[PDB]
DNA sequence: CTAGTTGATCTCATATTTCATTCCTACTCAGGAGAAGGAGCAGAGCG
DNA sequence: CGCTCTGCTCCTTCTCCTTCCTCTCGATGGCTATGAGATCAACTAG
RNA sequence: AUCGAGAGGA
């Protein structure tokens, strides 16, 4: 139901934490880095840089209590934290 | 020495302050009764301290006994608990050389520094009188 | 026998393959475990109907590691045996106590216990065919068999063939 | 191998005796658990979980490591009551028509019609029991509420029902005109209960039927549930359950023996009670009545219920909270020169705790250096894991200078600076008492914390201890550094206030420093300014 | 009204000690105690005797008795609780685990 | 039955001949996909060529599968195959029965009933006699 | 015991509060849907003080001499005085505040005018003054119309619930009913011109900051509110207590029942 | 060291779902078992050396799943098994939407 | 391929029958509150 | 107005009940036998 | 090793 999604457009702190963790985990697995390399060998710094420029190719599936769900692209989500 | 922890004079320890010994005697028995049970300790083929005494004896049942006592020196170390005679318990926060400690005019250097804030909240005016 | 059904497969993908090429690489992966597969529910999966229009339905990241999981759907062609099924197949190899015959993609063991008693093994024939009666069955000759159930195996699926019957004889 | 899934739902129920017979891989017949080293095929046989070095486990191989147990089977000569369901069994028989197979009441009574309308199964029969228990007759003809002159010929028996009283492990039916209810007769009547009556009673036709509340075949837990014992020098000292199961086997063997030969009726009656008693306590050795099972050693037997009930059971002591590894514990001390999120960790402690970092192009050069150092020096590693899982031990190999790393390998890197870690002070009363700190390695044997972070922990340097937990994955690291990081809990939801602040001498020091009468010479000021790490270099 | 009285009552106990706790934390507690149209206590006879997941209820104070009731009644557990996922060693549907992460192929393939 | 597209699709009892036709169609579809990236003897080799380039030849059984199906294929020309589809399916026959008749060689109804137990008790012999003759002549046309 | 009861109460993405079964406990977390860590005690001016004290602090009249706005405050002086169009807005604003004053009395019978609320408005205003050293000795460039519409605009963006339905919209207004009453108190026409001599650049920045500050304080869905509340209640108990044991347990046979009759 | 109840409770408040799972499975008790789809029982004969699976009593050789659960949990079920209870585990939710 | 001989391994009755088969509970000592089931009673409707 | 009924209250029984860590000591873990006859299997060679 | 008890510390 992409029409009239009733969830918040902001980036929940839990969502931020889990997305950063998952992206860093993928980076540690020699995943294709989507942003320029500035010597940040650590995967988590690369993940934060990726999130800063909205270069993370992931979409969250927020589950409502009844069982439905809403798909929010990481790009559209507003990061204010 | 912010909390109950304390500052201790390192050079005081080197001169023998609060040095201690520590004995820990081990034991083992020869074997069980004689119904086809036997075992010995004659160097069969294939803690930290020195051996103090190795005592070889036998119980009233004739079983060979071995008691080994190993001693060691335990020097005061950061985190070892200390306490006065008034419940003022604490741990060595850090050790300083003699030169770094504050000194009176006469040159006397403290062997131990404790926090002023421990006094009022605990109300140990007896401790101050003893000093 | 032959059917068409919409099958589903769960495929796990390692993170390193998360390039844009994944969109077609996953499709490629599908082939090597859909083409000519074995199963007790559908028999043998031969080919994938509607090869294009591959269903992906979004990948889900396993919370354990970065590996993704896709529930690909696809129309596929399968071959399934049935009890009492009559089939005109070929003979691959002979045997002392029967024959091995190819029924399309599956193997059928035409055992001596289920041919007419007048049909007897002929060791002197090359191949060692059964020629004591009219039902001359050999490797180079066609055969008609009846499936008296399918004893499917985990690795492969094979059935039992019989000629001790009025119809579906040799050739 | 097989597809990997995750549990979505759990369905409870009772074993069907035919289901027990089918699942089992061996029939247990001999109480003997042993001759010299061979094991009797009738008990603890290879068809169950094999002992170590024996890759049989009913052809499962894998030894005890990757092979679970496989359940046995026992066929009781006489069915027995399940202890946990005694109360419910008493309740159920108080509502069935007592050898007619029907319910005492029927839809024709308005009171129970509302009860049947109750959606809650647990509350459903509870209401029904309050009704049928008072009905002492199952008369065939019951006048209809709509038509009082018309009666419904329902009750097949049409006789009266006895008053059922619990007595030990058996029930006595006081007929209103008195004998012990027979275990066998309960099975017959329960088997005669219509499926429709199950629903009114809250049962499930495919997962829970009343007849299954009576044990006719005992599942035999495999050896892992009752592990083979080597406390002493080749002395068995086996688990209590093995002794208890053997005790039941002895009783079961005797019961059929008396019935088969001689048939001393009265002796059979007591023999059944012993079988009922032994089986009853085997599952729950804590009953209201006096009977308490005592082990040959003189201590009470620890039934299965004891293994689960209360703390130290499988649930509270082994599932909800459990021993964990990759952790350390030691005394704490203060350090003014250490930031909040930082903490001092002994080199010795840091040299044992490890982190499995994955080899990647970004760190293949660095990780190689750590391997070259080995587990002896601090900035090193202990194990190197290949692609296949070959756990190379750097301790017992000179190859530390020879191993070549490949992308995808894991290195058990030593804990180094800035690695997120989690502290904990027992008791962990509230949220603030469990925070994630950055690491700085300190050359002594005590944890070093900043002073202002002691308040949330309720800690003190009078000899307190803190536990340390190290995450093993990047994802776990991220949450600690993004959720449990110390600076993020400065403001506590407890009281809307900052749970931390300047305390102790530092709090007293500032007051003196900031007095209107305090002045600082030029020489002193320059030293103070340099101590500020964020100073801009402007006086 | 009893909900208001309960809040006004517990507030006195905490306030009497001189400590202050936010409205939300006390408000939530009394609300949970009165969702059933009555004062459901937190004892074995109160909160525990509820319709929540059977497996979660076992671990609080009564375990072997609870399992039998769930087994006898063929109770089905949805594993939507916290303890269930803890027992089964899965990621609990809380905090970071209250949602799911999907791969956005459309954006990933688009970003070349 | 119901597919995974949300559509209630009946059991598609694909005939052996039409099965061969659809495998040919799918093979040519795969051939065009890679490009972007009728007597039995001719069909046997032409399909063998199709299988030998769409795959690496490892799946020999499928080539053995496909070849012998052409050898025993009873309706090879797809245009005339269309006739036996409407002829059999329009009669209300069970799809498995339709597949049974469109893959084997039969001439008379009694043979169909004996070969097909399902038809032995419920089929109208008149329809079988008329169609089986027609299919028998149709079979010879291949 | 307390934690197990509240162990599985979580804030869901719909912004409600549910247990494992899905039963609704609080339709809005804490009746305001605001995280505790972003709250702090703030003063509600409109409650306290005498009627005249409230009147002289907020009432502004462009016609009479009692509440004449000083022309020196604004660049537009007499141009505003005598403008009926603006006067209507002030009457609506003053009436709006009057409703709040008598409204809050019912909410807080005791008249206590210091309650926890999100977004420290006073701190923002002080930061606005020091941000670019607003000159407090020259007429401002603001207008009465701009101030009134701007404040009303802000109340529209304080979205705690996103649904477009009437039920959600009705709940949305209720959620920020107290918080907005604080806005209208400290953003009054007279105060924003006399007490807080802000400029056009300041006022726009202040409103844009409050919205950003307010939204950031919304409770994040997925928060484990249940455990967080139980721990907060339990920990002070480590420091009356038998009574607490007497509350959690119903304990019908209480120790000291009592009545308070007025 | 022991990761007691309050230890996990604090993490639940923090919301660190992944860490709590890691502390309970990877740190200790990680164990893999096979489950019959027909019956949610750990009664699968897995001859892993030959990739052969079976569930005697169900005759199921096609519907098998791997699940990672704490070794303590495996016991809890197996002791319930011996207690005549059937903790059937299913990997498909009965209710979809 | 297979009969033979002998190591190995499963199952049983021979020897020891010996010398009585322990006791009697004691003791108080914590404990409290809620749930269950019997028992009595008395007015309300019925005969 | 006596009979009978039934809820209702009352008054016993009758259970079923409480963080984290380090040491020390101590009792106990304990099975039942004899080989020998007779059967199976292991080795061996033609 | 095991259970069992005791001492002590946070
Ligand atoms: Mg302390
Ligand atoms: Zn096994
Ligand atoms: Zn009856
Ligand atoms: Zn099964």
């Amino acid at each position: 139901p992409k029409d009239q999604r009733a969830t918040t457009p902001y980036m929940t702190k839990y969502e931020r934490a889990r997305i950063l963790g998952t992206r860093a985990l993928q980076i540690s697995m020699n995943a294709p880095v989507f942003v320029d390399l500035e010597g940040e060998t650590d995967p988590l710094r690369i993940a934060m840089k990726e999130l800063a420029e909205k270069k993370i190719p992931l979409v969250i599936r927020r589950y409502l209590p009844d069982g439905s769900f809403e798909d929010w692209s990481v790009e559209e989500l507003i990061v204010d934290l | 020495n912010q909390e109950d922890s304390m500052i201790m004079n390192q050079s005081s320890i080197d001169r023998g302050l609060f040095r201690s010994l520590f004995f820990r005697s081990y034991m083992d028995q020869e074997k069980k009764y004689g119904m086809s049970i036997t075992e010995t300790f004659e160097k069969p083929q294939r803690e930290n301290g020195i051996v103090d005494q190795v005592l070889v004896t036998t119980n009233q049942d004739g079983l060979k006994f071995v008691k080994v006592r190993v001693r060691t020196t335990k020097i005061p170390q950061i985190g070892d608990k200390f306490a006065s005679r008034h419940g003022q318990k604490g741990t060595i926060g850090i050790t300083y050389r003699r030169e770094d400690m504050p000194f009176t005019a006469e040159g006397i250097v403290p062997d131990l520094i404790i926090n002023p804030h421990a006094i009022p909240s605990r109300m140990t005016v007896a401790h101050l009188i003893e000093c | 026998m032959f059917f068409i059904k919409d099958l589903s497969l769960n495929i796990t993908l390692h993170p390193s393959f998360f390039g844009p090429r994944m969109k077609q690489y996953l499709k490629t992966k599908l082939l090597e475990e859909v083409e000519g597969s074995c199963t007790g529910k559908f028999g043998y999966i031969l080919c994938v109907l509607d090869y294009d229009n591959i269903d992906i339905q979004r990948g889900r990241i396993l919370p354990t590691d970065g590996s993704a999981e896709f529930n690909v759907k696809y129309r596929a062609v399968v071959f399934k045996p049935f009890k009492g099924e009559v089939v005109d197949g070929t003979v691959v190899s002979c045997s002392q106590h029967g024959f091995e015959v190819q029924v399309g993609p599956m193997k059928v063991f035409v055992t001596k216990h289920l041919m007419p008693q007048d049909l007897t093994f002929n060791a002197g024939s090359n191949p060692p065919s059964y020629q004591s009666s009219e039902d001359v069955i050999t490797i180079k000759s066609r055969i008609r068999v009846k499936i008296e159930g399918c004893i499917s195996q985990v690795s492969s699926i094979h059935a039992i063939g019989s000629i001790k019957e009025d119809y579906l004889g040799a050739i | 191998s097989a597809p990997l899934r995750t549990v979505k739902e759990v369905q409870f129920g009772l074993f069907s005796p035919e289901e027990v017979r089918a699942i089992s891989v061996a029939k247990i017949r001999f109480p003997e658990t042993m001759q010299t080293r061979a094991k009797i095929g009738g008990l603890n046989d290879p068809r169950l979980g094999s002992i170590d070095r024996n890759l049989k486990c009913q052809t499962c191989q894998e030894g005890m490591n990757e092979c679970p147990g496989h359940f046995g089977h026992i066929d009781l000569a006489k069915p027995v009551f399940h202890v946990g369901f005694i109360a419910k069994i008493k309740k159920v028989c108080e509502c069935v028509c007592m050898h007619c197979g029907k319910l005492l009441l029927d839809e024709h009574n308005e009171l129970m019609r509302q009860a049947l309308a109750i959606k809650d199964s647990k509350k459903r029969f509870a209401a029904i029991w309050t009704l049928c228990k008072t009905k002492m007759v199952c008369e065939t003809d019951v006048p209809s509420e709509d038509d009082p002159t018309q009666l419904v010929s329902r009750g097949g028996c049409g006789n009266t029902q006895p008053t059922i009283r619990k007595d030990g492990l058996k029930l006595v039916g006081s007929w209103k005109k008195l004998r012990v209810l027979s275990t066998e007769e309960i099975l017959n009547i329960f088997k005669h209960i219509s499926v429709k009556d199950f629903t009114s009673l809250g049962f499930n036709e495919v997962f829970s039927r009343p007849e299954w509340m009576i044990l006719t075949c005992l599942p035999v837990p495999p050896p892992p549930v009752r592990p083979s014992i080597s406390f002493n020098e080749s002395q068995r000292g086996e688990d209590d359950l093995t002794f208890k199961l053997a005790d039941i086997l002895k009783a079961n063997i005797s019961l059929e023996t008396l019935e088969h030969n001689g048939a001393p009726h009265h002796a059979i009656e007591e023999a059944e009670s012993l079988l009922q008693f032994h089986v009853a306590t085997y599952m729950d050795n804590d009953i209201a009545g006096q009977p308490q099972a005592l082990q040959k050693s003189g201590r009470p037997v620890k039934s299965i219920r004891a293994r689960l009930k209360g703390k130290e059971g499988r649930i509270r002591g082994n599932l909800m909270g459990k021993r964990v590894d990759f952790s350390a514990r030691t005394v704490i001390s203060g350090d003014p020169n250490l930031e909040l999120d930082q903490v001092g960790v002994p080199k010795s402690i840091a040299k044992t705790l490890t982190y499995p970092e994955v080899v990647t192009p970004y760190n293949i050069d660095r990780l190689t250096q750590l391997v070259r150092n080995g587990p002896n020096e601090h900035p090193g590693a202990k194990y190197v894991i290949r692609d296949s899982g070959d756990r190379i031990d750097l301790r017992y190999s000179k190859r530390a200078g020879d191993i070549q790393l490949q992308y995808g390998w894991k290195v058990e890197r030593h804990i180094m600076d800035n690695d997120p870690v989690l502290f904990n002070r027992q008791p962990s009363l509230h949220k603030m008492s469990m925070m994630a700190h950055r690491v700085k390695v300190i050359p002594y044997s005590t944890f070093r914390l900043n002073l202002s972070v002691t308040s949330p922990y309720n800690a003190d340097f009078d000899g307190d201890e803190m536990n340390l937990h190290v995450p093993q994955s990047e994802e776990t690291r991220a949450e600690l550094s993004q959720l449990c990081a110390v600076p993020l809990q400065i403001v506590s939801p407890q009281s809307n206030k900052p749970c931390m602040g300047i305390v102790q001498d530092t709090l007293c020091g500032i007051r003196k420093l900031t007095l209107r009468d305090t002045f600082i010479e030029l020489d002193q000021v320059l030293n103070m300014l340099y101590w500020v790490p964020d100073w801009d270099g402007v006086i | 009204a009893g909900r208001a009285a309960l809040y006004k009552e517990v507030y006195n106990v905490i306030a009497s000690d001189g400590s202050y706790v936010n409205y939300r934390h006390m408000a939530l507690l009394v609300d949970v105690m009165t969702t059933q149209g009555g004062l459901t206590s937190v004892t074995r006879h109160g909160f525990n005797r509820s319709n929540t997941g059977a497996l979660m209820r076992c671990s609080f104070e009564e375990t072997v008795e609870i399992l039998f009731e769930a087994g006898a009644s063929a109770e089905l557990d949805d594993c939507r609780g916290v303890s269930e996922n803890v027992i089964l060693g899965q990621m609990a549907p809380i905090g970071t685990g209250a949602f799911d992460v999907m791969i956005d192929e459309e954006s990933l393939v688009k970003y070349m | 039955q119901i597919n995974h597209q949300g559509e209630e699709e009946e059991l598609i009892a694909l005939n052996l001949s039409e099965a061969r036709l659809v495998i040919k169609e799918a093979l040519v579809e795969r051939r065009r996909a890679f490009k972007r990236s009728e007597t039995r003897e001719k069909e046997l080799e032409s399909i063998d060529v199709l299988l030998e380039q769409t795959t690496g030849g490892n799946n020999k059984d499928l080539k053995n599968t496909m070849q012998y199906l052409t050898n025993f294929s009873r309706f090879r020309d797809q245009e005339t195959v269309g006739a036996v589809i409407q002829l059999l399916k329009s009669t209300g026959l069970h799809p498995f029965e339709v597949a049974q008749l469109g893959s084997l060689a039969c001439d008379t109804a009694d043979e169909a009933k004996t070969l097909i137990p399902s038809l032995n008790n419920k089929i109208s012999d008149d329809e079988l006699e008329r169609i089986l003759k027609e299919l028998s002549n149709l079979e010879t046309l291949y | 015991r307390l934690v197990k009861a509240l162990e599985d109460i979580m804030v869901h993405y719909d912004n409600t509060t549910r247990n494992s079964l899905g039963n609704v406990i609080q339709f809005i977390y804490g009746e305001d849907g605001m995280d505790a860590a972003h709250i702090e005690k703030q003063s509600l001016d409109t409650i306290g003080g005498s009627d005249a004290a409230f009147e002289k602090r907020y009432r502004v009249d462009l016609l009479n001499t009692d509440h004449t706005l000083d022309p020196s405050l604004l660049e537009s002086g007499s141009e505003i005085l005598g403008d009926l169009k603006l006067q209507v807005l002030l009457d609506e604003e003053y009436k709006q505040l009057v409703k709040d004053r008598k409204f809050l009395r019912e909410v807080f019978v005791d008249g206590e005018a210091n309650w926890p609320l999100p977004v420290n408005i006073r701190r923002i205003i002080q930061n606005a003054q020091q941000t670019f050293h607003i000159d407090h000795t020259k007429p401002s460039d603001l207008t009465i119309k701009d101030i009134v519409l701007g404040v009303k605009d802000l109340q529209e963006n304080l979205l705690v619930l996103r649904g477009k339905n009437e039920i959600i919209q009705n709940a949305q207004r209720d959620a920020v009913t107290l918080f907005c009453c604080l806005l209208r108190s400290r953003l009054a026409t007279r105060r924003v011109l006399q007490e807080y001599r802000l400029t056009k650049q300041a006022f726009d920045w202040v409103l844009s900051n409050i919205e950003a500050q307010f939204l950031r304080s919304v409770v994040h869905p997925g928060e484990m509110v249940g455990v967080l509340a139980a721990q907060s209640i339990g920990e002070p108990a480590t420091q009356g207590v038998p009574r607490l044991k007497e509350i959690l347990n119903v304990a019908k046979n209480m120790k000291t029942p009592s009545l308070t009759v007025y | 060291l022991r990761f007691g109840e309050m230890e996990r409770d604090c993490m639940i408040a923090h919301g660190a779902a992944s860490f709590l799972k890691e502390r309970l499975m990877e740190a200790s008790d990680a164990f893999r078992v096979h489950i019959c789809g027909i019956c949610g029982l750990m009664t699968v004969i897995a001859k892993l050396n030959h990739n052969q699976f079976e569930c005697k009593g169900c005759d199921n050789k096609i519907d098998i799943y791997q699940i990672h659960i704490p070794y303590a949990a495996k016991l809890l079920f197996q002791e319930l098994m011996a207690m005549n209870i059937t903790p059937r585990l299913y990997t498909d939710r009965s209710r979809d939407f």
